């Protein structure tokens, strides 16, 4: 009875903590966007060709 | 000369990504 | 002075790796 229980315990945390993992992923995707296009903003040091090229 | 120009230009756009972190942070 | 402009070569390709790596990481 009692490993009975913990397994719908650690069940439970897992369906939660997938989950949150997903929203974590989500975030840190968008983030990683905005890093790119602000690494690749500051590449206008250059011409008309530096831009293109970032 | 050009060396030189190239290393002031290094870390022209050094303190340039520094302003632009500092601005895009805020 | 040939010893002077390859000595500052390298401190150039140093800098521009700098500025190439804090770029590319961005």
């Amino acid at each position: 009875n009692n490993a009975s229980g913990k397994l719908l315990a650690l069940d439970s945390q897992l369906t939660n903590d997938f989950s949150e993992k997903s929203s974590y992923f989500q975030s840190q995707v968008d983030k990683i966007r905005k890093e790119a296009y602000a690494g690749a903003a500051a590449g206008v040091v250059a011409g008309p060709f530096g831009l293109i090229i970032s | 000369k050009t060396v030189e120009v190239v290393k002031n230009a290094i870390e022209t756009a050094d303190g340039a990504l520094d302003l632009y972190n500092k601005y895009l942070d805020q």
